RNA sequence: ACUAUGGUUGGAGACAACAUGGGAAUCCGGGGUGCUGUAGGCU
RNA sequence: GAGAAGCUCAGACGAGUAGGCAGGCGUGGAGGUUUGUGACGAAGCCUUGGGCGUGAGCCUGGGUCGAACAGCCUCUAGUG
RNA sequence: UCUAGUGGGCCAUUUUUGGUAAGCAGAACUGGCGAUGCGGGAUGAACCGAACGUGAGGUUAAGGUGCCGGAAUGUACGCUCA
RNA sequence: GAGUGUUUAUAGCCCUUGUUGUAAUACGUCCACUGGGGACUGAGGACUGCGGCUUCGUGCCAAGGAUGCUGACAUAAUGGU
């Protein structure tokens, strides 16, 4: 029994053999879909440029 | 030129305190010593009688006899490869209670009261101790607290 | 590098000390005189010799003799020999003073007119001793612990009455009809 | 399992989104958000077993760090934090991320059962060693490395020390300087994550 | 380089019996398969005795089995008593009671009486056939420091230990370093 | 490589001290675990406080406004010789004062032997005005009219062409 | 020349087989104890022993 | 100030800087000038 | 089944003087055994051929040679 | 439990003592050589790196990349003529 | 042709803000996202241990360790001395 070890990583088949949710895993999501505004500041801008 | 005497290099560790020659004071010769009981060594140099050797000076041990004026301390020294187990008889002027077991016993008794009150109200135990914890996030504020902008000194002599 | 050996009851026969005279100059003079303070400062560990101490002291004393005036100086030797150093006759055989970091040698207060020349005693007699050393304007006023511009103002008020060469401070204790009567011009506000 | 990863999962990255909008508010409003100091750290061992301090030697033993390049979990409290600096000169160590620890546990995942190195191959092996602690896969058993759970003692005392390889790319020019110093030695913070990287 | 530390690394215990007796390779066969076949430790107690040096396998005599299994709190009636070693007789013992004793040998005398006294004699393989997990068996071994080489062991100063002399009286150990009248006692 | 951070950070509050003062401070380091060191070091000359007793509430990366435009930087700072501690104040035409401390440090490496543990920053600031501009050589760069020759180089190696062992003719300038 | 007294192995030759503690019992010899505390507690544990005796027979 | 740990750091050296940690004393100034049971007496 | 003194699976480890232990190679002689080898050539010796074992060593081809010699299980020593 | 060998040590960092000093003598801590091969310091018991079964592949430590010599007659800013 | 001294002219710099910004670029981090190039290894030896497709078939697969299709030699080649 496991006369080689194959990575995870590497093999597809294996990937799957372990976590079952890799199937179904889902990455790179958008959630900027709105009017994504800015929060900086004007206290924390003058912080920053002080000197 | 080595010299093994019984009191070699002890000009300071039986020294009294500054300002506190004179008069021992009487509680010692009142407090309550018990078989098991968990005391300090510290040679007192106004009582010469019952003095133990200066290794044991700031050593901790069990109490395992009682006389009339003395007690019977039980340590472990190293000898080489092993422990030894060392039997001294001092007088109760040079022998002291140890907090650490007040503090042991107060942990035990809050132990046992917080186990019986989860108990009665079906609550969790909850009572090991915990290493020191990661900081938690906190809020701190700006108002009338403004940063102060820092700048290293100039070299500049003050003699 | 060995641990301190001073003369002491265990170390009785040690050869005498070279430096006898640690003051020259105008000794007794006055705090509101001599307003430049100019200090030989040692910038690494030494070892200084009697023999180096004497010898500097006498050449900044023939020095400063004859461009102010014997009466226009208060050159201070700040090293005194407290360490026997021995050696294996060919058992005490002299006596040398260690310096530490930052460690005034030779003091010399004056006036401000005189401040080149007291630089100049300094750096003339610093080849007399072994390793390096500085030459630092101090800050104070004189040999008083004080700034000048603080003790300038202190003086103004009149909390400060001189005694000899030193001078004597108001401090906050003390008997109050005592401070009273010692400090007359001194303006006790009640604040 | 499958539940339990998406469930691990979701809370990665609300937790990750959560820090974010706090720092964004602290910034809009100009105070300071300090957040919550680190209680997983990952420490590798960067000097050989040759001229070592006794003491220093026994705190790498208790750490399982008897071999160069090797990698552990620990949980940062008062006593390793006091550990490690004694063990300054001779380790890094530093905060890893979600990724490090998932590679780590899928590539040199070895498991301790019968005191035997056994390859992380099936999600059987780690069931029956911490199925007591409702750690069934290598997905749960990442998620109480990375949140550190109750058992962490458990689960970081059953994974074999990582034996890491030499980095790719090698390290600084002198590597038994401190970080700081420009070395490769104490505290990286966020740089164990490129070094276990070099490393893996 | 591993830093690993190798002090408990090699057992210490015995795998298989040193002599080379056939009768006793095939008990230590019939044992082997035994104790691992079964999750009974007599099996495997046994199995490790039948390993053992003669010096580890003490004689136990008749009459010591007979105190043992006749306490008042022991309720050892007719069950069987089981000795990896020989047992001997005990002539002090003037009326053997009725036992069930098992062993690797017994003596002649020992067999005699407890055949006489109504009770049986059997050998390990007997008694694996009657009790193969060792169900209701008392198992006992004899006294292991009873040999003479004990009462010379840990010899030192004040320790009451027997010397190595080569006879026994006056003149022979009992002076200066032995009383308090030549020089110092022990 | 080096990156300029803003670092505030204060003491931890105590039984008498509940609201700690903040200090804030701009430091040229390579990266976030070095400047919050240098933050300390720095504010253990002043302050009373240690990295066990104190914490860092804030640390921001701090960009050049204006990259793409040439200015003056003058920089004062103070450092360790081997006989005793200067300050010097020197000036660099750069377009990012990043690089202008960069350049200091290369600068003062080359001419003083100066490491980078030995120099303590001072102040960095802009100089806008030729008026403030104190360098001679700094101020020639200010001119309308500047120019000059290319600096006498080994001429354009131009790609792999260059990696020839021999070449059939003599260069020309 | 010899008087060559050093510690420098002797550490390392202890903790090769470390400091090893000794065995901990549950009951000393009372030997180390008072005379007259010895003596009486002999025949306090007589007692004892005879009182238990007696509640096992008679209960 | 001093000190544990580190460098193929600087310096001829003495020593110094830096890095991960611990952390005084004298002086000066502010405040204060004893606390603590039982049994009984006093316009 | 796998000379159970056997078969099978897995993990970790490997510097070494003085020194300790275990398992093996080689020599002389003794008991048992091998329808054991040999004047159609034993032992020994030479070898610019071959094979096996990590190694101590062993087997073998070709020459010379002439009278004894060996494998295995034990015993033994003036045994390298 | 039984027994062997050992009972001349030496080197380096740090703390030192005696000496003008010593590749000197005598102490404390740690790491080593002795018994430690290998890469580097041109050469070497101790210094740096690193502790060694027989091999393949990859990556490094200390140290290097003009030639001897495996690897940029690499990049950027300056200083120096001996 | 060598020089003043008013601020966009027949040019244009610097510092504020409105805007079409979710406008863009570098940098850090992640993808159980995806393309190639090169090298070393092939240990094990009937079967047993998961996922998908359903064609519900102890059928197929990159899933508990290499197989398949060809070619040239064979007083050559690879090996040993």
């Amino acid at each position: 029994a496991h006369v080689q070890k194959k990575n995870p990583l590497k093999n597809k088949a294996v990937l799957a053999r372990l976590n079952p949710y890799a199937k179904a895993y889902k990455a790179n999501v958008k959630l900027n879909t709105g009017k994504t505004p800015k929060a900086a500041g004007e206290k924390f801008l003058t912080v920053l440029h002080e000197n | 030129p080595h010299s093994y005497g019984i009191r070699a290099r002890t000009r300071y560790t039986f020294q009294r305190g500054f300002r506190e020659h004179g008069q021992i004071r009487l509680s010692t010769y009142l407090k309550t010593y018990k078989v098991g009981d968990i005391v300090d060594i510290k040679v007192n140099g106004a009582v010469q009688k019952g003095m133990p050797h200066k290794y044991y000076h700031g050593k901790t041990g069990v109490v395992y006899n009682v006389t009339q004026s003395s007690v019977g301390v039980l340590i472990y020294k190293v000898v080489g490869n092993r422990y030894m187990e060392k039997r001294v008889n001092v007088r109760i002027e040079h022998v002291k209670h140890s907090k650490c077991r007040q503090d042991f016993l107060d942990r035990v008794k809050a132990n046992e009261a917080k186990r019986k009150e989860a108990k009665a109200q079906g609550k969790t135990v909850q009572l090991r101790r915990q290493p020191a914890p990661p900081a938690t996030a906190h809020f701190v504020s700006t108002e009338n607290n403004e940063p102060v902008t820092l700048h290293p000194v100039a070299y500049d002599t003050t003699i | 590098k060995n641990k301190p050996y001073p003369k002491s009851r265990y170390n009785r026969a040690v050869p005498d000390s070279k430096i006898r005279i640690f003051d020259l100059g105008r000794k007794r003079a006055g705090v509101d005189e001599f307003p430049l303070c100019i200090h030989l400062v040692s910038n690494e560990y030494e070892q200084i010799t009697s023999e180096a101490l004497e010898a500097a002291r006498i050449c900044a004393n023939k020095y400063l003799v004859k461009i102010g005036g014997k009466d226009s100086f208060h050159l201070r030797v700040r090293a005194h020999p407290f360490h026997v150093v021995r050696i294996n006759k060919m058992k005490p055989n002299g006596l040398v003073a260690r310096v530490n970091i930052g460690q005034i040698l030779m003091s010399v207060r004056t006036k401000d007119s005189s401040r080149a020349t007291a630089i100049e005693a300094l750096r003339r007699c610093q080849y007399k001793f072994p390793g390096q050393q500085r030459i630092i304007v101090s800050k104070k006023w004189g040999f008083s612990q004080y700034a000048r511009d603080e003790y300038i103002e202190k003086r103004s008020r009149g909390e400060i009455i001189p005694d000899g060469c030193y001078a004597k401070f108001l401090n906050k204790r003390g008997s109050l009809q005592e401070k009273l009567d010692l400090f007359p011009e001194a303006s006790f506000n009640l604040a | 399992i499958a539940k339990r990863a998406e469930s691990y999962d979701a809370e990665y990255r609300k937790a990750e989104r959560e820090q974010i909008e706090l720092g964004r508010k602290a910034r809009a409003e100009g105070n300071y958000y300090v957040p919550d100091e680190t209680k997983l750290v990952f420490v590798i061992r960067i000097r050989g077993i040759n001229n070592i301090p006794p003491k220093a030697r026994k705190i790498m033993q208790l750490l399982r760090l008897i071999q160069i390049n090797n990698g552990v979990f620990v949980k940062f409290n008062k006593a390793t934090k006091e550990m490690l600096q004694v063990v300054e000169p001779y380790v890094t160590y530093g905060i890893p991320n979600l990724k490090t620890v998932r590679e780590l546990l899928y590539k040199r995942g070895f498991g301790k059962v019968n005191k035997q190195r056994i390859a992380l191959s099936d999600n059987a092996i780690i069931e029956a060693a911490l199925g007591k602690y409702s750690i069934l896969s290598i997905e749960d058993l990442i998620h109480e490395i990375y949140t550190v759970g109750p058992n962490f003692k458990q689960a970081a005392n059953f994974i074999w020390p990582f034996q890491l390889s030499s980095p790719l790319g090698g390290w600084r020019d002198r590597k038994f300087k401190h970080f700081i110093e420009g070395g490769d030695a104490g505290k990286r913070d966020e740089h164990i994550n490129s070094l276990v990287r070099k490393m893996l | 380089g591993i830093d690993i530390e190798r002090h408990h690394v090699r057992k210490s215990q015995r795998s298989k019996p040193a002599s080379e007796n056939v009768y006793l390779k095939l008990l230590v066969k019939l044992y082997r398969f035994l104790a691992r076949r079964t999750d009974s430790r007599f099996n495997k107690a046994i199995l490790k005795r039948l390993f053992q040096s003669k010096t580890n396998r003490p004689p136990i005599s008749i009459s010591k089995i007979a105190a043992l299994t006749s306490r008042k709190s022991a309720s050892l009636e007719g069950k069987t008593t089981v000795i990896v070693g020989t047992v001997t007789d005990d002539e002090r013992l003037l009326t053997v009671p009725k036992l069930s004793v098992a062993a690797l040998r017994f003596t002649k005398s020992a067999r005699a009486r407890i055949l006489k006294a109504g009770g049986e004699v059997l050998t390990l393989d007997q008694l694996a056939l009657r009790a193969p997990t060792g169900s209701n068996t008392v198992l006992l071994r004899g006294k292991k420091h009873a040999r003479e080489a004990y009462r010379h062991f840990g010899f030192g100063p004040h320790k009451h230990k027997a010397p190595y002399v080569r006879s026994e009286g006056r003149k022979f150990e009992r002076a200066r370093g032995r009383r308090k009248s030549r020089a110092f006692k022990v | 490589a080096l990156k300029e951070y803003q670092v505030v950070g204060r003491k931890v509050p105590t039984e008498h001290e509940p609201v700690p003062k903040l200090f804030r401070m701009r430091l040229f380091a390579p990266n976030e675990s070095v400047a919050k060191s240098r933050y300390w070091y720095f504010l253990k000359m002043i302050n009373k406080v240690k990295k066990a007793t104190g914490e860092i509430v804030a640390i921001n990366e701090i960009s050049e406004p204006k990259p793409l435009k040439a200015k003056v930087f003058g920089i004062w700072i103070r450092y360790d010789s081997r006989s005793g501690t200067h300050n010097m104040y020197k000036e660099f035409r750069d377009t990012t004062r990043v690089g202008a401390v960069e350049a200091m440090y290369a600068d003062m490496a080359a001419r003083h032997r100066a490491r980078f543990r030995s120099i303590r920053i001072l102040k960095v600031v802009e100089v806008e005005k030729k008026e403030d501009v104190r360098r001679n050589y700094v101020k020639q760069l200010l001119n309308p009219h500047l120019k000059f020759p290319l600096p006498h180089r080994r001429t354009g190696v131009v790609g792999l062409a260059g990696k020839k062992v021999f070449a059939p003719h003599r260069p020309s300038t | 020349k010899s008087k060559n007294h050093t510690n420098h192995n002797q550490n390392k030759k202890a903790h090769r087989n470390g400091i090893k503690r000794p065995q901990k019992h549950r009951y000393d010899s009372l030997k180390y104890r008072d005379a007259k505390f010895r003596r009486n507690q002999k025949f306090a544990n007589r007692g004892t022993v005879e009182a238990i005796r007696q509640a096992k027979a008679s209960a």
